[PDB]
């Protein structure tokens, strides 16, 4: 029916969207409140010289969440 | 994800010993008749999905006849990779071929 | 799934090696007709220069090392010539065994240098006899095959349709199909 | 055919101009068949004028 | 026979760096730093810029949403470098394009800083609700949590009014709450950190 075609677009996943195959090359390093907090600075800044606005919208309250206080 | 950086080292590293260096390529200087049946198929193929065109298209809209253009001009950016039958293989810039 | 690889030897899918050269000379044959035709090369000789043109092509090949390796299998072959050919010694492997046809000018087979000495030496005729040697093997070296070219398929082409043909009667030995089949 | 790769080989690899010599022999394969051929006998023989 | 049978199903399952405890906070640390790899497709209308193609396409729509193998939710990316198909760093790189498509495929290095929230972590963040059946919170204003009420310690009552709350001393608890992390469930697509808070 109706909803064997709402699936298809609610999947959405074609070879244009996802990549391929995903593998991690190393083992997960953790880092430090510095370092989270130096990144977002960085990766805001880079995005904002769409999509990513509803994204970027929750790292905001993250990068107010790490210095900031409500 | 140590057995995938393990792997994906080998992989790189037998590509690596199959790329034959530009000084000891041994194979023929001129674009043999299926290169040249396979650039213009896959150039007409790219520009007809909107990729950056390198020639003045006068109004042509036929996209084999625009990469036909751009092969009389060596403006095409494609590189031939002729194979060797034990997988080793050469790489051949389109611009530095010869065309019968 | 017999195709000429890009070092012109013929090969298997799985690449094991059938030949070594197509024929022993490379030659594609939808390209040799003129070829051995020298009267009508000198005829047409200069409509004939620029359609294999040397010009805009002599930096892209090397021209004397062929050159070279041909005059000593020449002059040493034409000296070993009445002997039988197991007494034939083997110092000077053809030229085409040692360089690729289309990439150095001058690397011929030499059924067809004995035919263009034997055709230089017997007629004397704007055209030199140096430029006609020029031009005659980069002929060759623009008459060669291809690689890729599924010499597989053409060779069971050109032998199954022409036995299309010959399916007749009695006209000692066997004939035509049957004996085609055997 | 339906793809772009496909035109450029039935223009290039099996159009009718690179099959003008048959690869069995070398020989050509195509030319005037019956009517031009008789047509020719007539317009370059000597009477013609 | 069994030894050396479910050793590559129990070591495909546990997860391998573990959050630990940090700066006698108590609180866990969830924000880890991965390189990974991945095959992305490259299109022909990003053929001029390769790296701004490889970002909109693959690298943008996988950011604040959970990914399987990195096991988390992906905040950003730094450092993307595609693989050169030419073993020679330079600009002039080459990727290889599929006959059938004009599309090309092919490797990329990037580092993924992702939030990797595990179970007997200690999570703190702001109660947005409470209820007469759970503790509603969310973590680093933009991660969903709950505290049900069979993980409520016994000696915390709710008073009603919506509603306040009662700690073992008769206290109003604060938004900000320490709390140690039960199942993470995913199915949707929405991430949540059930949690408890019992010891």
């Amino acid at each position: 029916m109706m909803k064997g075609s709402r699936r298809t677009g609610n999947n959405t996943a074609t070879t244009l969207n996802t990549p391929v195959v995903i593998h991690a090359t190393q083992l997960p390093q953790h880092v430090s409140t510095d370092e989270v907090l130096q990144f977002l600075e960085s990766f805001i800044d880079e995005k904002e010289n769409t999509n990513l606005s509803s994204s970027i919208s929750q790292l905001k309250r993250i990068q107010r969440d790490f210095k900031g206080l409500p | 994800p140590e057995d995938f950086q393990q792997h994906e080292q080998i992989r790189r590293k037998t590509l690596k010993e199959k790329a034959i260096p530009k000084d000891q390529r041994a194979t023929t200087p001129y674009m043999t008749k299926y290169e040249r049946a396979r650039i213009l198929g896959t150039r007409a193929l790219q520009i007809s999905m909107n990729a950056p065109v390198f020639v003045d298209l006068e109004g042509e809209t036929d996209p084999l006849r625009i990469a036909m253009k751009e092969l009389a001009e060596k403006k095409i950016p494609l590189v031939i990779r002729r194979y060797l039958p034990d997988g080793s293989f050469e790489d051949w810039s389109v611009e530095e071929l010869i065309v019968d | 799934g017999v195709h000429v690889s890009y070092d012109n030897s013929i090969r298997d899918a799985d690449g094991t090696l059938v030949q070594f050269m197509y024929g022993g000379d490379a030659i594609d044959i939808t390209k040799e007709s003129h070829m051995t035709q020298f009267e009508f090369c000198l005829d047409n000789y200069y409509a004939l220069l620029k359609k294999y043109n040397p010009s805009a092509l002599i930096e892209h090949l090397d021209v004397e090392s062929a050159l070279k390796y041909s005059k000593k299998t020449l002059k040493y072959r034409k000296k070993h010539s009445k002997e039988p050919h197991y007494k034939q010694s083997v110092k000077y492997d053809p030229v085409l065994a040692k360089y690729n046809p289309a990439k150095y000018l001058g690397s011929v087979s030499e059924n067809f240098q004995d035919k263009l000495e034997s055709f230089l030496d017997k007629n004397s005729k704007g055209v030199n006899e140096k430029k006609f040697r020029a031009l005659m093997q980069l002929k060759y070296m623009r008459s060669l095959i291809n690689p890729g070219e599924a010499v597989g398929i053409i060779a069971s082409q050109s032998v199954g349709e022409p036995s299309t043909q010959m399916t007749l009667n009695t006209f000692n030995v066997t004939l035509g199909i049957p004996r085609l089949r055997e | 055919p339906q793809n772009e790769n496909a035109r450029a080989e039935a223009l290039n690899l099996a159009n009718t101009d690179s099959q003008y010599l048959t690869p069995t022999s070398g020989s050509p394969v195509r030319g005037l068949i019956q009517d031009h051929i008789s047509a020719g006998v007539w317009l370059t023989s000597k009477d013609s004028f | 026979n069994e030894n050396r049978e479910t050793a590559r199903f129990i070591k495909k399952h546990k997860k391998q760096v573990t959050n630990p405890i940090d700066e006698k906070n108590g609180t866990s640390n969830c924000i880890v730093r991965v390189p990974i790899a991945l095959y992305v497709s490259l299109a022909p209308m990003y053929l001029e810029n390769p790296l701004q193609g490889v970002m909109k396409q693959h690298l943008n729509p996988l950011v604040m949403k959970y990914n399987n193998k990195v096991g988390g939710v992906v905040l950003g990316y730094e450092g993307l470098k595609i693989l050169d198909a030419d073993p020679l760093d330079t600009s002039e790189k080459l990727i290889k394009i599929t006959p059938d498509t004009p599309f090309g495929f092919t490797w990329c290095h990037v580092n993924l800083y992702v939030w990797q929230p595990q179970v007997g972590d200690v999570l703190e963040g702001y109660i947005f609700i409470q209820s007469a059946s759970h503790i509603g919170l969310l973590i680093h204003d933009a991660f969903n949590a709950s505290i049900k009420k069979n993980n409520i310690p016994v000696d915390w009552t709710f008073v009603h009014n919506l509603g306040h709350w009662v700690d073992s001393n008769g206290e109003p608890i604060d938004g900000k709450l320490r709390f140690t992390v039960r199942n993470v469930h995913t199915t949707g697509r929405v991430v949540s950190v059930d949690g408890t808070l019992i010891s």
